[PDB]
C-alpha cells in the first residue's frame, strides 16, 4: 500500500499522550471499536486490551 | 447473388438494389442540435429547394 | 444497436466470470498486462484497484 | 473571473482580439446580443462622417478544435464607452479579464 | 425511565425571510439530537418534492444557439435565467403551462408571467432577459413540472416539434441544512437537548411540511427493519 | 488457483488439463462432476482439478474407455 | 496581508475549517484547509478518448 | 410518484451463530444506505435498554490499585472480567445485587453465583478470576442495574469498585453500502450490516428494537 493507505494505517497506530480513555481496560478489538464509536476513547489512547 | 439468395428473391419477389445508401449520419454516442447547414453546388449543376 | 434491457441483462450474464487483459503503455515488465475479472460500471472511464 | 490573479488578464483579453474593442469613444446607441452600435463623440469624428460604429459579434462560431466562439455584450443603452472600453467578451474573458 | 424515551415536538419555526427558516424540535434525549439531525438533514438534501421548469417554448426561435433581435441575452441565457424559476404549484396537478409576453425596453421578470391561479411564483424580482428596443418582444410558453431530484434532459425517455427546448431539471426545493443540538430546559432534568434546523430553500415549501415529509419518508424506510424477515 | 496448482503443480499442466476439460463440458455433451453454480466451464473445469476428479491420468483413461467403447 | 484579508472577512487565520463527514454527521479529527481555487477544463475529455 | 420511493425487496438474514449475524437489505435509493446503517449504529450503541453490572464489592479490597493475596488476577482484570458478564434482569427491576463466594483452587466462573431468581446469567462459563492457593477465598458483591449504552467507570466519577457499564446487548456492529441495481438503475444502495450481541438478545431482535425506538422518536411528525 500507498499514499492514503499508509497514511490512514500511520495516523490509526499513533499514540498520544493524555487522551481521552487513557488507561482504560477492554476486552478486546471489538470493545475498542465500540469505546471508538461511542465517544469513550480516542484513536490515540493507550489503554490495556486482552 | 448467392442460389440461396436467388430461392428466397423467388419466395418473396421483392428487389430494389438500383442504388445505396451511402448517407451522412451522426456518429456513435454524439448527441447535438443541428445549428447551420451550408450547401455548395458546382457552377452547372441544379439547385435543389433547400 | 437498438440496446434493448434483455441486452445488458445478456451482457452481464457473458461477462459473468470471462477474464479482460488490462495494458498500460510503456510494458517495461510483465506487470504491465495483467487480467481482471470486470464488473460493468456506467461511464466511460476504466476503473483500475489502487 | 478568477477570485485571486496577477493583473495580466486584461492584457491578454485585449489584445487576444477576441473581445470588442471601442475604435472610438462615446454613447452605446444600441445594444443586442448580436449588434453593438456606438453613437460617436463629437470631438473624435472626422468631418463628414457618418458618426456611428457597428459592431457584429461573433455568435457560436466552431474553432480550429471545435469548441465555441462566442461574443456577449457586457454594455447597457445609453452607456457611455471611451477608447479601449471592452463592448463584448469573446470566449474565456469576463468583463474584459481572462476567464 | 430507561425503557422509555421522550418524544421530541414541533416547539418553533422561525421564518427569517422568504427562503431562510429555522425550526426547533425539543425534548430530545442524549445522541438522538445529532442521529435525527444528520437523518433529516440527508432526507431533506436529496428527497423533496418540488416543480421545475421542463420545457419553453419561445416564438421565432429554433434552438437555445441563437439570437434574438431586441434581446440582449442569447436564448441559453435565457433558459438558465428560466432554470432559476421558483413556482409552487396547486395539489393535484403535476404539469402546468404560464406565459410570458412583453414588449418594450425593460427587463423582463417572472412578475410578467401570466399564470391561472394555480401557479404561485416566489420570486417575481427574478431577472428572466432584457429587452433593449422599444420595437422588441418576446412570448413564450412555459411548461412546469412537479418531481423529485435532478432529471437531466438528456436522461428523460425518447415525436417532438423543433422549438421545443428542453431545460434540465432541479426539482429538490432545499438548496441549504444545517442543524445544531444545543441544552434544552425541560423541568428538572439537564440529560435533554434541542435540535434546532436551519433550512434555505427557494421559498417553495414550508419548513414544518419538509419536517414531516422527510420524517414520513425515514419511518416507511424503517419499516423494513421494524419487520425483519427473510424476503 | 492456489489449490489447483498443489493438486497438478505445474501451472502450463494445470491450464492445458482445464482446457480439455472445459472443451469437454462446452463442445462436447460432458456433464460437471460437480454443482455447477451458474459458472462457466473454465471455472468449473478449475473447480473439479482442485477437487481431484480430474488429471491428465483420468482424462486420457476416459478417453481410452470411450475409443473402446 | 492574506491573514489581515481572512481576519477582515471574518474567518480563521489559519485557513483552516471544522468539517464535518455527511455521511454520519461526525466532526472530522482536525481543522481542514478550505478555500478557494480556480480550476481549468482541459481538452482532455474521455468522451473523445473511449 | 413524487412520494414513492424504493423499498427492500431481498432481505437476507444469515446466521453465523446464535449471537452473531449478517444482515443484507437491497434495494436502496441513493444514500439511504449510510443514513439507515449510522442510524442504527449510533441507536444500538448508546442508547438501547439493557443490564449491566455497575459496582463492585470485594472483602479485604478497598482501592482498585490494591493488592489482594492468592488471585493470579489483578483487581482491574477481574473488574474487566465483570464487565462481559451477560445478565437479564427480570422487568420491573432497576437494580438487583448478587454475591459470589467461593474458596479453593482453579476458575472462579460466572455460574458460582447466586441470586434471588430475577437474575439470568447468560454465559456460566465466564470465567470471574482464578484461586491460586487452597487457604484464599474470594467473597464479591455484584450491583447489576438498567441503563441506556456504553456508561464507563470515569465518567460516573467507601470501598465500592466502578466497573464500565455494558448496558447495550450489542457488542459489535458493522456496516457497508454496496452498489445494487434494478432494470438500468445502478446507483441504488445495498446495505450489509454484520452484527453481533452478547447473547442476552438475538441480532434480528436487536435490529427490530432499534428501529422501534427510531421510529417512534418522528411519531409526532408523520
Amino acid at each position: 500500500p500507498s499514499q492514503d493507505v499508509v497514511l490512514g494505517l500511520y495516523y490509526m497506530t499513533r499514540e498520544k499522550i493524555n487522551a481521552k480513555g487513557e488507561g482504560m481496560y477492554l476486552t478486546g478489538p471489538a470493545e475498542a471499536e465500540k469505546a471508538y464509536r461511542t465517544k469513550t476513547a480516542e484513536l490515540h489512547a493507550r489503554v490495556k486490551v486482552r | 447473388l448467392t442460389p440461396e439468395e436467388k430461392l428466397l428473391r423467388a419466395i418473396f419477389g421483392e428487389k430494389a438494389s438500383d442504388v445505396k445508401d451511402t448517407s451522412l449520419r451522426v456518429p456513435n454516442s454524439v448527441a447535438g442540435t443541428v445549428i447551420d447547414v451550408q450547401v455548395f453546388t458546382r457552377d452547372g449543376v441544379e439547385k435543389d429547394k433547400r | 444497436e437498438r440496446e434493448e434491457a434483455v441486452v445488458w441483462d445478456i451482457l452481464d450474464e457473458v461477462i459473468r466470470e470471462h477474464p479482460v487483459l488490462l495494458n498500460r503503455a510503456p510494458t517495461l515488465h510483465r506487470l504491465g498486462i495483467q487480467a481482471f475479472e470486470p464488473v460493468l460500471i456506467e461511464g466511460k472511464a476504466i476503473q483500475l484497484h489502487p | 473571473k478568477p477570485l485571486v490573479g496577477t493583473g495580466i488578464e486584461r492584457n491578454v483579453a485585449v489584445d487576444s482580439g477576441v473581445t470588442a474593442v471601442a475604435k472610438r469613444g462615446g454613447v452605446i446607441q444600441s445594444v443586442d446580443a448580436s449588434r453593438i452600435v456606438v453613437k460617436v463623440n463629437e470631438e473624435e469624428l472626422i468631418p463628414g462622417e457618418a458618426g456611428i460604429d457597428i459592431y457584429n459579434l461573433t455568435k457560436y462560431t466552431r474553432s480550429n478544435q471545435n469548441t465555441c466562439i462566442n461574443q456577449r455584450p457586457c454594455v447597457m443603452p445609453g452607456e457611455p464607452v471611451a477608447r479601449g472600453d471592452v463592448l463584448a467578451d469573446g470566449p474565456s474573458t469576463d468583463l474584459g479579464e481572462l476567464a | 425511565s430507561v425503557t422509555e424515551f421522550l418524544k421530541p415536538r414541533l416547539v418553533d419555526i422561525e421564518q427569517i425571510s422568504t427562503t431562510h427558516a429555522k425550526v426547533t424540535l425539543e425534548p430530545l434525549e442524549r445522541g438522538f439530537g445529532h442521529t435525527l439531525g444528520n437523518a433529516l438533514r440527508r432526507i431533506l438534501l436529496s428527497s423533496m418534492p418540488g416543480c421545475a421548469v421542463t420545457e419553453v417554448e419561445i416564438e421565432g426561435v429554433l434552438h437555445e444557439y441563437s439570437t434574438k433581435e431586441g434581446v440582449q441575452e442569447d436564448i441559453l441565457e435565457i433558459l438558465l435565467n428560466l432554470k432559476g424559476l421558483a413556482v409552487r404549484v396547486a395539489e393535484g396537478k403535476d404539469e402546468v403551462f404560464i406565459t410570458l409576453n412583453k414588449s418594450g425596453s425593460g427587463p423582463v421578470v417572472a412578475g410578467d408571467i401570466t399564470h391561472d391561479g394555480d401557479v404561485e411564483i416566489v420570486n417575481p424580482e427574478h431577472v428572466i432577459c432584457h429587452l433593449t428596443s422599444d420595437n422588441a418582444a418576446i412570448a413564450m410558453r412555459i411548461k412546469v413540472e412537479r418531481g423529485r431530484g435532478y432529471v437531466p434532459a438528456s436522461a428523460r425517455i425518447h415525436e417532438r416539434p423543433i422549438g421545443r427546448l428542453l431545460v434540465d431539471a432541479t426539482f429538490s426545493p432545499v438548496d441549504k441544512i444545517a442543524y445544531s443540538v444545543e441544552a434544552a430546559r425541560v423541568e428538572q432534568r439537564t440529560d435533554l437537548d434541542k435540535l434546532v434546523i436551519d433550512m434555505e430553500t427557494n421559498g417553495t415549501l414550508e419548513p414544518e411540511e419538509a419536517i414531516r415529509r422527510a420524517a414520513t419518508i425515514l419511518a416507511e424506510q424503517l419499516d423494513a427493519f421494524v419487520d425483519l424477515r427473510d424476503v | 488457483v492456489q489449490d489447483a496448482v498443489e493438486k497438478i503443480g505445474n501451472r502450463f499442466d494445470l491450464v492445458l488439463v482445464a482446457a480439455r476439460r472445459a472443451r469437454q463440458m462446452q463442445s462436447g455433451g460432458k456433464d460437471a462432476l460437480v454443482p455447477e453454480e451458474n459458472d462457466k466451464p473454465t471455472v468449473i473445469a478449475l473447480r473439479e482439478i482442485e477437487e481431484g476428479l480430474i488429471t491428465k491420468d483420468v482424462l486420457d483413461a476416459r478417453e481410452r474407455q470411450e475409443q473402446q467403447e | 496581508s492574506i491573514k489581515a484579508m481572512l481576519e477582515l472577512a471574518d474567518l480563521p487565520a489559519s485557513g483552516q475549517l471544522t468539517l464535518f463527514d455527511g455521511r454520519t454527521g461526525d466532526a472530522f479529527e482536525r481543522p481542514v484547509t478550505v478555500g478557494y481555487m480556480y480550476m481549468l477544463k482541459l481538452n482532455h475529455l474521455v468522451d473523445d478518448k473511449m
